[PDB]
């Protein structure tokens, strides 16, 4: 029997709470589908590969060809379409300065290396090593696809080349670090990397003077993260399942449908010249139509198998410009969107067919128990905190941020009144300092 | 059959006559008198697309013969390589702009001046570095308030068939 | 202007279009016309003629049928979006990112339009930036002073607490900061002097 996980009882009680002492920057990694093969398929080919009376048999049967290539034709364009929506979201092509102290963290292996003909990052090359691409279209010179070629199935190249789309996401990752979320809405406008990582800090609630006394052990954080995620891509060959599962489903469609045309689909054989050097044109005419009715039918279906893949990889694309909007140009209030736990920020990396984030998040990690209460009686006023949690080690009462304990003598800044002190349920008595 | 006849290496067994490909489709022969191996290969064909301006604008057009190399190939003398294929009738320019039509592989074609049809790398945006060191920020001292414009189909045609009528009228 | 809308108008008239034209194919009987067929031929050697005829038209409206179906499915999932478009930016305001218009979502407005929704969305662009020396914060008496809201910057010799999206330079005063801890582990801190009211 499966097991769905380690079971765990919280120790739930009225006046107990869990605050966390420390930290974790997690940087996870999420691989997305963005586009997939363009295919072109060439009817007359196909079905009647160099025969007229095929040919003239085939025009009888209107202008099913004619859809089949304009249905491919629509999958072609929606496919530049997915990528130029997934990448192009950045209006210029920006570029670091050539001094790399970003307050500590460590962007080397995520920034385009120069020497590389293409400028392609470590990761990114990574990525590409990882998956392999059948065909990509380009240019074959005078196998299971030059059987395809023969036979009228052929690829389209995109319209961005690799080349382009690195260029992309060095534009979207030197704007994320030098800008901050500021060049998603209007122009660039430069930051310290310190201090947009305490505005990050602030925008999941925890005060930036934890980010400054905190700032060296949070970027060995980073960047033991991300020596961990070289070495995870680096070191499992089986990393980016669903691009090469995209890749083995296209491929293994249009091997299909070239193994459809040896099926003789009830024809005294499957080879059309065969019927035409055998049989008069009367009792040829059978044959070749049961031929053309069967080999029809099988592009009908790898026709609509691919309109309903397409579907699904612009479902994929739009969820992948999604996330590039709001994980990479900003920072996310949607929990388990751009990865698990607090966001920070994220990275984006190419990858054939695809696109890969490196989500980085806060997680908080050393909880302690404190005994904790709604409110606080000084003079018969009931004291709430303005931004915090009371709690008390045991003897002294204190407020706290929730997300990282960081206790404070209870005071009249810290906290406003409201009321009296005989309608709060579980409120304490304590001295309120006044300054 | 129809095709290209070559000599072959194939290791033909002394009892074997033919070879058959993927889809059942004799690839080699063995000629009847003379006992050699033939290799037959489809002659040669590709797909011909056409890049063309708006016919209220000019009927100049280009030509994109897909997938061959340009010497495979109506056919002026403005060949040039793309690996998309061999593009006919467009003048390469070493100047980049916005993509216009796209062609494949990074290139695109437009209708441009004495008019004529150029083919030139798209251009994915001007270079812009930020002016980056740790003790500076840029802070706006004026703003904006803009009005976009999104459109977005929500419904379609409601259509019915009369699949009897359709198909037996009457 | 509204190139989508009318595009869904034509591929369903195209689409239709085309299934009118599919009743001239003959589908390798000899005449696309029932009547002809009925006509010229016994009953027994029109029911052939007639039955191509009929796999032909019947496979041809399940083309149609099977394109609407999923083009449907792809309006439906525009549609979709459209609802949580007007859910999001015009019953609220949107904090998520280029959702509700490039910018910072301010509102936005829904018009009808033929088979679709058309949203005018509001939004709020940074316009004029300056240079500015800024620190992460301030030493006033050994102790370090980080802003409650806003940026510390400075013009060149006066150190001023500001907003984050605009220009407001105000004296940096307790009010404005709070402190936390010393003033020997921020890297970048400056010294200056914090107003006491
Ligand atoms: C918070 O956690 C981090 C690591 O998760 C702690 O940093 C480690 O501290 C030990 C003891 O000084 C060192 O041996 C390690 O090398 C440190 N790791 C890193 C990555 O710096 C840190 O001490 C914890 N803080 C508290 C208050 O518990
Ligand atoms: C960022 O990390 C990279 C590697 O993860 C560091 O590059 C290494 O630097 C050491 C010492 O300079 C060399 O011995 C290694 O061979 C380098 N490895 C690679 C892959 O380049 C780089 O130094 C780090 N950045 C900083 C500022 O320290
Ligand atoms: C709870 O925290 C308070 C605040 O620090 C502790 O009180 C201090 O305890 C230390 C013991 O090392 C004394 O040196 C200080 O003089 C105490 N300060 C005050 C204001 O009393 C208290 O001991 C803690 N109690 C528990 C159970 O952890
Ligand atoms: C918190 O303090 C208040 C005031 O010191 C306590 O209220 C007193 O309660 C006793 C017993 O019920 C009465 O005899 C007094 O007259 C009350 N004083 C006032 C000013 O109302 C209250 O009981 C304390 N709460 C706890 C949990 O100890
Ligand atoms: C902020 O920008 C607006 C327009 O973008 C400026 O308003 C213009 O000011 C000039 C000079 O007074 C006038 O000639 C224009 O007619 C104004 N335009 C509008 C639409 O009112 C405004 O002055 C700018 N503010 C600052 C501080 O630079
Ligand atoms: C930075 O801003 C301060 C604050 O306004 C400037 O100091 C003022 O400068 C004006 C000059 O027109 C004097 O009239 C004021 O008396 C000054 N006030 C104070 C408190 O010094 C300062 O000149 C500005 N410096 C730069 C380089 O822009
Ligand atoms: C900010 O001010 C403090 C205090 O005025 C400076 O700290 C002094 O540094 C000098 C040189 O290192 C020492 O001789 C003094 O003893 C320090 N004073 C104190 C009270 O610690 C600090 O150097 C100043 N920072 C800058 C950048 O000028
Ligand atoms: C917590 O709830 C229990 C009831 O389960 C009650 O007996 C107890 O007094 C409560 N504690 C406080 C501090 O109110
Ligand atoms: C709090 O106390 C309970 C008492 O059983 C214990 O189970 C729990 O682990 C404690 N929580 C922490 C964070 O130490
Ligand atoms: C076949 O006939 C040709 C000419 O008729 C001759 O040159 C050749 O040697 C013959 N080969 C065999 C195997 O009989
Ligand atoms: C002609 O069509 C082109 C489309 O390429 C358009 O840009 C141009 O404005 C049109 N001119 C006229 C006179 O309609
Ligand atoms: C075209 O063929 C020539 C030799 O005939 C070769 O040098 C060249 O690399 C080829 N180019 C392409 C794109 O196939
Ligand atoms: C483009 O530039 C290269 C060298 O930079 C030159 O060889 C080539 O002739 C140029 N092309 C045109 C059309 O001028
Ligand atoms: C900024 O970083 C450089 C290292 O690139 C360093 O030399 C300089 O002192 C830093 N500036 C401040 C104000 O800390
Ligand atoms: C800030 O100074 C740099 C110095 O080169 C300059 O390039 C940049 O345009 C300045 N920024 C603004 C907003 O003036």
């Amino acid at each position: 029997t499966m097991s769905l996980g380690a079971e765990n009882l919280v120790a739930y009680s009225n006046n107990s709470i869990a605050i966390p002492t420390n930290f974790t920057i997690s940087v996870t990694t999420e691989i997305l589908p963005v586009s997939m093969t363009k295919t072109s398929v060439d009817c007359t080919m196909y079905i009647c590969g160099d025969s007229t009376e095929c040919s003239n048999l085939l025009l009888q049967y209107g202008s099913f060809c004619t859809q089949l290539k304009r249905a491919l034709t629509g999958i072609a364009v929606e496919q530049d379409k997915n990528t130029q929506e997934v990448f192009a979201q950045v209006k210029q092509i920006y570029k670091t300065p050539p001094i790399k102290y970003f307050g500590g963290f460590n962007f080397s292996q995520i920034l385009p290396d120069p020497s590389k003909p293409s400028k392609r990052s470590f990761i990114e090359d990574l990525l590409f090593n990882k998956v392999t691409l059948a065909d990509a279209g380009f240019i074959k010179q005078y196998d299971l696809i030059c059987a395809q070629k023969f036979n009228g199935l052929t690829v389209l190249p995109p319209l961005l080349t690799d080349e382009m789309i690195a260029q992309y996401t060095s534009a979207l990752l030197a704007g994320t670090i030098t800008s901050g979320w500021t060049f998603g809405a209007g122009a660039a406008l430069q930051i310290p990397f310190a201090m947009q990582m305490a505005y990050r800090f602030n925008g999941i609630g925890v005060t930036q003077n934890v980010l400054y006394e905190n700032q060296k052990l949070i970027a060995n954080q980073f960047n033991s993260a991300i020596g961990k995620i070289q070495d995870s891509l680096s070191s499992t060959a089986s990393a980016l399942g669903k691009l090469q599962d995209v890749v083995n489903h296209n491929a293994q469609a249009l091997n299909t449908l070239v193994k459809q045309l040896s099926s003789k689909f009830g024809a005294i054989s499957s080879v059309l010249n065969d019927i035409l050097s055998r049989l008069d044109k009367v009792e040829a005419e059978v044959q070749i139509d049961r031929l053309i009715t069967g080999r029809l039918q099988s592009l009908q279906t790898y026709v609509t198998q691919q309109l309903i893949r397409a579907a699904e990889i612009r479902a994929s694309a739009n969820l992948a410009a999604t996330k590039m909007s709001e994980c990479v140009l900003g920072q996310s209030k949607r929990v388990d969107f751009c990865g698990k736990g607090y966001h920070l920020m994220s990275f984006p990396q190419s990858a054939p067919h695809g696109v890969v984030f490196l989500h980085v998040t806060y997680v908080p990690a050393q909880e302690k128990n404190f005994t904790t209460a709604p409110a606080i009686c000084h003079d018969g006023k009931a004291h709430f905190p303005r931004e915090g949690v009371f709690v008390s080690n045991g003897t002294h009462w204190f407020v706290t941020q929730r997300n990282f304990y960081e206790p404070q003598i209870i005071t009249t800044d810290n906290t406003f009144v409201s009321g009296n002190c005989d309608v709060v349920i579980g409120i304490v008595n304590n001295t309120v300092y006044d300054p | 059959g129809t095709g290209v006849l070559t000599e072959s290496n194939k290791k033909f067994l002394p009892f074997q006559q033919f070879g058959r490909d993927i889809a059942d489709t004799t690839d080699a022969v063995r000629d009847p008198q003379t006992l050699e191996i033939l290799d037959i290969t489809p002659c040669s064909f590709g797909g011909v697309s056409v890049i063309t301006p708006g016919t209220n604008t000019s009927n100049q057009v280009a030509v994109l013969y897909q997938g061959v190399n340009c010497t495979e190939v109506s056919t002026g003398s403005n060949v040039f390589q793309t690996r998309a294929g061999c593009l006919i009738g467009a003048e390469y320019v070493n100047n980049s702009y916005e993509c216009d039509i796209p062609i494949g592989a990074g290139i695109c074609a437009s209708y441009q001046t004495s008019q004529s049809i150029i083919a030139y790398t798209m251009s994915l945006g001007a270079e812009n570095l930020v002016a980056y060191s740790n003790n500076s920020i840029a802070i706006p001292t004026n703003f904006t308030i803009s009005v976009t414009t999104e459109i977005l189909p929500v419904s379609m045609t409601k259509t019915s068939v009369d699949c009897t009528m359709y198909i037996c009228g009457d």
